[PDB]
């Protein structure tokens, strides 16, 4: 059910230590990934602009 | 958002400049409002130092 | 002598050189002042709006 | 017979029309376009130029025009020659001239009128008045067309080019400084020259005249360049410095000046190249890896991969070094591969680390990259390859056995062991805790990341750094938009 | 071509490899080589085939069936000529065609296609080349030139899917996104198998399933089995003619490695000597063994030797040297340490390093805009 | 021998291309600072003890002890670093003869703590921190570097 | 200045010269099998094969008999 | 004149060099004026306002519009506003005393 991600939590053999946590701020690596990502085709769009007017 | 909500268009706008490069026909510059967006983003920046003075003395 | 062909030469091409310096000032002040005219024309616009 | 006969003349006059247009616009074009005002405008034509010598460098324009079609020899410049006004029948011999070579047959040699070339340069070179940019860009194009074959007796023939070359201009100069758009263009272009008969010099003789006196006129060029053109020849005496000097106490660490801006968008990845090169003998791990990488990214233009082979090749020789060795990956192209073949087995036989069998695979078959000279990389990896191991010791596990490792490892010793693990913890690229309790030697190999560990202070000159230099490409996308609108 | 000639001779890999299998292999290649023009196929393959003695007897009378069928053809293309008609002709010369793919020749095959590719009135029949072109394809193991005639035949269709003409071109994006190892955009092409068939020319359905239940078994993680398969009622009601699949499907969703280890020798030896499915047989091992410990690992923080050993029923010296290649080869989660001979990691993958992940990006993206800076002046 | 000597390895290491030069390449001597170096390069010093004796009756074994006399104090200086610490056990073997000499001069060269019978490392990982304040003023600075050079020129 | 390639250039035609199309034909044994492949994954794929030409190619069929002896 | 053109020359430095800090305090004060005249026309546009309708437009930044008691009004359109809020059938709102319309309704 950790596998299935119903619930924050993960189990120990050795020690049987139990920690359970959180990420609260999903939405900024998610957000910012995708500027780099749809920024990426406008830079290699611009170099073909400009490789297309150059040589 | 706002920003990927031009980059979307952003998108397109290669190839209609890839295509016909002569006239501008849309009235949207979609540089001076990032402009501000990166005005408005600044403040983290200088408010940053405010924050190394007022933990510093 | 050969010093006015060759010293004050090397003066007179340094001379050049500090006018290609005076060339960086002036285009600067060209592109500067026309995208000065630019921002007049445009402040200007809104004046007339 | 008939098939030569009848078609033999339609292949000499291909390249006729491109290269007499491509003379008049790039001459008439560049003379008649700095003419009015040639300290003003400046470096227009140099891309131009240098574009066409690319352009013209993989020519096959001679391949059987020695048989009575070498009239394009004795053919020269001939505008508006012996007087400077009233150039109207000058204008009509244009036409003339090129028309009677035209109506039967010519009168042409090869090798008979190429001595006399200094006639006209003695009086007048084009018109007595733009003599310095009509007299290298009158010359210097098609003298190495004519020197083209450097085999088969034309070195003499060479050097009667290269006397009359300096004789004529560059002994010192026509004038001491020209100072204009010709002399910023004569610095790549004497230079470009020196890169032409370096062979030459490199084929039967060596250093004792031409690139001795280039400290003379290396320092003559005056200390206001921009430093690209004298950049530029520096790159020869470095190359002159590359196979066999061998003195670092000058030009490592003194050479290192101002910097000013020397791109020439090659002389980054040719001339950091060549750094990287004389950089690579120390084995330096964080600086030339990722400039040296970098200069294998950059210099797309022309080709990146027949010549990133041999960078790639140095690149990926000082990347094994470290342990860690990546392979070609992103890049294909069927000359890497080719060039990685032979080196492709003990490439990947560095990682495995296996010292009797690969120790005999590396001279078993090894012809070119052991025959490259005096074998010093290889001989310091030939040692290097238990230190690589040692430290993938250093990237596993940390207690460390006496019989299933050491045995492992091909070193079963107690000695030894601890011993050479601990010239790999005296290097301080691992971090380990020597503890010595019952006998056997322990390791906190801590390798976590600085996530939650002082990472102010961990991306804090990543932020510094990445913000200058993003924030000088915000200076370089200021200034070229004023390039822009500086004319209009 | 579509006849089962295409399989008979597809058989000729493990024919030619292992010497085990080769007896039945050459029963029913040789049993069916009097079958749709097996002559030059066959005789191409000869070295990997028996002696001369009874070669020579069939080649006879094979080599003037040919060429009688092959004038027979021609006859009733000229008479299919010089006559007011377009699928006529396009039926003479695509039969043709498609005895010049019986043979096994695909120069007058070519031209032929390109002949009838030239006369086609439609798009549709045009793809149905396309496709007369794939199925040799297939047998041929061309790269370039099936995409060629998909790529331009792709665009421009308008003409909406068909029930067996679009699900077919999918067929064949499974094909060739099976042939290459392009997996999280394979995943979707196998959604369709509700409109699926059995298909002879091709490949039969239970031998789709039987392909596809190795990308859809690796390449999709345990939500993605969830949502598609184990959803779907399609391996549900598939599963019943193999014992083996639910095996392999119930122990690896329910993590039981000492039944999936004891049974993978079934995967390892089915898994090789295929036409199209043989030299990726490494990829597909070290990728679910790699793919299974991340599983387990993903959802345990520190792991003792004990249960480790029990649950994957191997000793503890194999799977040493195993997260040994795995902590710098297979690269799946942080440094493990033995001080206390028990597997611990830490993996703070997600807190800072959720943020990292776009620092490639921006040293890429900083060297792609040092190159911006190459492009100024020049 | 004389750079090896007087720490200046990396000029041997840029050394190595003129030697090569293919004139003898058999005789013991011309590849003897090849391989002594090599193994400096390993490090391993019980094979230079062993093969002490290696060396024929050429006259420059006393320069090799000198040179051994030059490098004892970065081997010894290398071996003592001690991390974490080392018991006395591995240096009986790791280090010279039974002479005091280095337990006397290394007691007023490195000037440690000598316990029983056993070398302690002190001052190993023991820094405290930063404040944190110092950095911020300097990342307060650096904010006045990037009003400056985001708007200079305005 | 690009003239320095020509004699780069010479030396692959020496490379070219030594064998005659055989490293063509013989890698293209491998590369027939190869192309169209994401060469990014055949880094790996031919590293751990290289890796595992030597010994323990498959070891997958040798767990059933180490089960019972490890 | 052949040595004067030093010493001559420099007085055309200095006339060239002062232009520099001119040219920064035109660039850094105009852009203030902008952004005073940019918020001086911005703070125009107020909330409350009247709702017309929009009918025709004639041609390139002016049209006409209806107003809600049914006579038709001739009135330019801001710059700021693209050709987007041209819909002949749309929402349009103009000012009550500026009669501009600053966004349409849906």
């Amino acid at each position: 059910m950790i596998l299935d991600k119903k619930f924050h939590g993960i189990l120990d053999q050795g020690e049987g230590v139990l920690i359970i946590f959180d990420e609260p701020p999903v939405d900024k690596t998610y957000e910012a990934a995708l500027e780099t990502i749809q920024n990426m085709s406008k830079v290699v769009d611009s170099l073909y602009n400009k490789a297309k007017k150059l040589t | 958002n706002y920003n990927k909500a031009v980059e979307e268009e952003d998108k397109m706008t290669p190839e209609q400049l890839a295509i016909k490069n002569v006239g501008k026909q849309d009235p949207k510059r979609h540089l001076e409002e990032h402009v501000d967006v990166l005005m408005t983003s600044n403040i983290v920046q200088c408010l940053a130092a405010m924050l190394d003075t007022v933990v510093f003395k | 002598l050969e010093e006015g062909k060759a010293g004050s030469g090397l003066r007179q091409y340094y001379l050049s050189k500090i006018e290609e310096l005076q060339l960086i000032v002036n285009d600067k002040s060209q592109n500067l002042r026309r995208l000065q005219a630019q921002r007049n024309e445009l402040n200007a616009k809104v004046r007339l709006l | 017979p008939p098939g030569g006969g009848e078609q033999e003349p339609p292949p000499p006059p291909a390249p006729q029309d491109v290269e007499m247009k491509e003379e008049a616009a790039t001459g008439g074009g560049s003379t008649g376009e700095a003419d009015g005002k040639t300290a003003a405008a400046a470096a227009e034509h140099s891309q131009r130029e240098l574009d066409t010598v690319t352009l013209e460098d993989i020519k096959e324009h001679v391949k059987q025009l020695e048989k009575a079609v070498s009239g394009k020899e004795p053919r020269f410049v001939l505008r508006a020659l012996r007087m400077l006004p009233s150039t109207s029948r000058r204008l009509n011999h244009y036409v003339l001239y090129k028309a009677v070579q035209g109506f039967f047959t010519s009168n042409n040699a090869t090798r008979d009128f190429l001595l006399p070339f200094l006639e006209e340069p003695m009086d007048t070179e084009a018109d007595l008045q733009f003599r310095p940019r009509t007299g290298k860009a009158a010359s210097t194009p098609l003298l190495p067309e004519v020197e083209a074959y450097l085999q088969l007796l034309v070195v003499i023939f060479m050097m009667n080019s290269k006397r009359y070359k300096e004789a004529q201009k560059i002994s010192d100069d026509l004038m001491q400084k020209i100072s204009t758009q010709n002399r910023r263009a004569l610095d790549l272009v004497a230079a470009k020259c020196y890169y032409y008969h370096a062979r030459v010099y490199e084929f039967l003789d060596k250093l004792d005249v031409v690139r001795s006196f280039l400290h003379a006129r290396l320092r003559t060029a005056t200390l206001r360049h921009d430093a690209d053109g004298q950049a530029t020849l520096l790159n020869l005496l470095l190359r002159n410095y590359l196979h066999y000097s061998l003195y670092d106490q000058a030009e490592k660490l003194v050479s290192k000046s101002v910097f000013p801006e020397q791109a020439n968008n090659n002389e980054w990845a040719r001339y950091l190249y060549y750094t990287g090169r004389i950089k690579a003998i120390q084995l330096e791990y964080s600086e030339a890896r990722r400039t040296m990488t970098n200069a294998l990214r950059k210099a797309p233009q022309h080709t990146a991969v027949g010549f990133k082979q041999t960078v790639h090749k140095l690149l990926i020789v000082v990347e094994l070094l470290l342990g860690e060795i990546p392979d070609r990956l992103q890049f294909r192209q069927p000359s890497l591969k080719r060039s990685l073949m032979p080196y492709f087995l003990l490439t990947q036989a560095v990682r495995t680390g296996n010292l009797a069998k690969f120790n005999q695979v590396l001279d078993q078959f090894g012809e070119k990259f052991q025959a490259d000279g005096t074998y010093t990389l290889i001989i310091r990896l030939r040692h290097n390859v238990i230190k690589t191991g040692v430290r993938m010791i250093s990237l596993s596990y940390s207690r460390i056995s006496l019989a299933d490792i050491a045995q492992k490892l091909q070193l079963d010793s107690p000695e030894d062991a601890e011993f050479i693990v601990a010239k790999a913890i005296r290097d301080g690229v691992i971090e380990a805790s020597i503890n010595h309790e019952k006998g056997y030697v322990q390791s906190k190999e801590m390798i976590d990341i600085y996530s939650t560990r002082e990472p102010q202070l961990a991306f804090h000159q990543r932020i510094s750094f990445c913000l200058d230099i993003h924030n000088m490409s915000v200076k370089a996308m200021r200034f070229p938009p004023k390039s822009y609108n500086k004319d209009l | 071509p579509k006849n089962p000639d295409l399989r008979i001779a597809q058989l000729r890999f493990l024919l030619s490899l292992p010497e085990h299998r080769g007896d039945a292999a050459v029963r029913d290649e040789l049993m069916a080589a009097v079958r749709d023009n097996n002559m030059a196929p066959y005789y191409e393959a000869l070295c990997k085939s028996l002696d001369w003695q009874i070669d020579v007897d069939l080649l006879n009378k094979m080599k003037k069936a040919n060429e009688d069928e092959l004038k027979r053809l021609d006859e009733e293309l000229e008479d299919a000529e010089k006559n007011l008609g377009e699928s006529e002709i396009r039926d003479a010369m695509m039969a043709k065609a498609e005895y010049l793919c019986r043979i096994g020749d695909k120069e007058g095959a070519l031209t032929a296609f390109r002949k009838t590719y030239d006369k086609t009135v439609a798009l549709g029949h045009r793809l149905d080349i396309v496709f007369y072109l794939l199925r040799i394809g297939l047998f041929y193991m061309d790269n370039d030139l099936i995409t060629r005639n998909t790529e331009k035949a792709k665009s421009l269709i308008e003409e909406g899917g068909d029930w067996d003409r679009r699900n077919r071109l999918k067929v064949y994006q499974g094909l060739y996104c099976v042939a290459i190892r392009d997996f999280k955009q394979a995943a979707e092409l196998f959604l369709d198998t509700v409109s699926t068939f059995t298909s002879y020319e091709l490949m039969d359905y239970k031998t789709f399933v039987t392909y596809t239940v190795y990308v859809s078994m690796i390449a999709l993680e345990r939500p993605d089995l969830r949502e598609k398969v184990i959803k779907g009622a399609e391996i549900l009601e598939v599963l019943h003619s193999l014992p083996a699949v639910r095996q392999y499907l119930f122990s690896l969703y329910e993590c039981r490695y000492s039944v999936f280890f004891q049974s993978l020798a079934v995967v390892e030896q089915e898994m090789k000597k295929d036409w199209l499915f043989a030299p990726h047989y490494r990829y597909y091992v070290r990728e679910m063994r790699i793919h299974a410990y991340s599983q387990l690992l993903e959802s345990y923080r520190s792991l003792t030797l004990g249960y480790m050993a029990e649950a994957f029923g191997v000793g503890v010296e194999f799977i040493d040297q195993e997260l040994s290649r795995f902590i710098a080869a297979g690269r799946l989660h942080c440094k493990i340490d033995k001080v206390n001979e028990i597997v611990e990691t830490n993996r703070p993958d997600s807190k800072n390093w959720q943020y990292q992940e776009t620092i490639k990006k921006g040293d890429l993206l900083l060297n792609r805009v040092q190159k911006l800076s190459r492009v100024i002046n020049m | 021998l004389f750079l090896l000597s007087q720490n200046r390895v990396a000029e041997f290491h840029t050394e190595l291309e003129r030697l090569p030069a293919k004139d003898i390449q058999t005789n013991v001597y011309i590849k003897h600072p090849v391989s002594l170096e090599q193994y400096l390069m390993e490090g391993s010093y019980n094979k230079v003890f062993l093969a002490k004796g290696n060396i024929p009756a050429e006259s420059y074994t006393f320069f090799i002890d000198i040179l051994l006399d030059t490098i004892r104090d970065e081997i010894a200086g290398c071996i003592e670093k001690a991390y974490e610490k080392i018991l006395f056990t591995e240096a009986t073997r790791i280090l010279f003869f039974n002479t005091p000499k280095k337990m006397t001069d290394y007691a007023k060269k490195r000037g440690w703590v000598l316990g029983p019978n056993n070398y302690y490392s002190f001052a190993s990982q023991q820094q405290k921190p930063e404040d944190t304040t110092i950095p911020s003023t300097e990342l307060a600075k650096q904010v006045i570097e990037y009003a400056r050079q985001l708007e200079m020129i305005v | 200045m690009s003239e320095k390639k020509q004699p780069v250039d010479l030396g692959l035609l020496e490379e070219d010269d030594e064998f005659e199309e055989f490293p063509a034909e013989d890698w293209a044994g491998l590369d027939e099998d190869e192309d169209a492949h994401v060469w990014e994954d055949n880094w790996d794929d031919d590293n751990v094969e290289d890796d595992f030409s030597n010994q323990l190619r498959a070891e997958l069929e040798k767990h059933g008999y180490k089960m019972e002896t490890s | 004149d052949l040595y004067s053109r030093y010493k001559k020359l420099q007085q055309e430095l200095e006339f060239l060099e002062v232009q520099e800090e001119y040219i920064k305090d035109e660039q850094k004060n105009l852009k203030k004026e902008f952004l005073h005249a940019q918020e001086e026309v911005k703070r125009i546009q107020s909330i409350p306002l009247v709702i017309g309708q929009f009918l025709e437009a004639v041609d390139q930044n002016t049209a006409i519009v209806g107003s809600t008691t049914g006579s038709n009004y001739y009135v330019r359109i801001l710059s700021t506003i693209d050709r987007e809020l041209l819909k002949p059938n749309a929402s349009v709102a103009l000012h009550k005393h500026s009669n501009a319309l600053v966004d349409v309704l849906p």
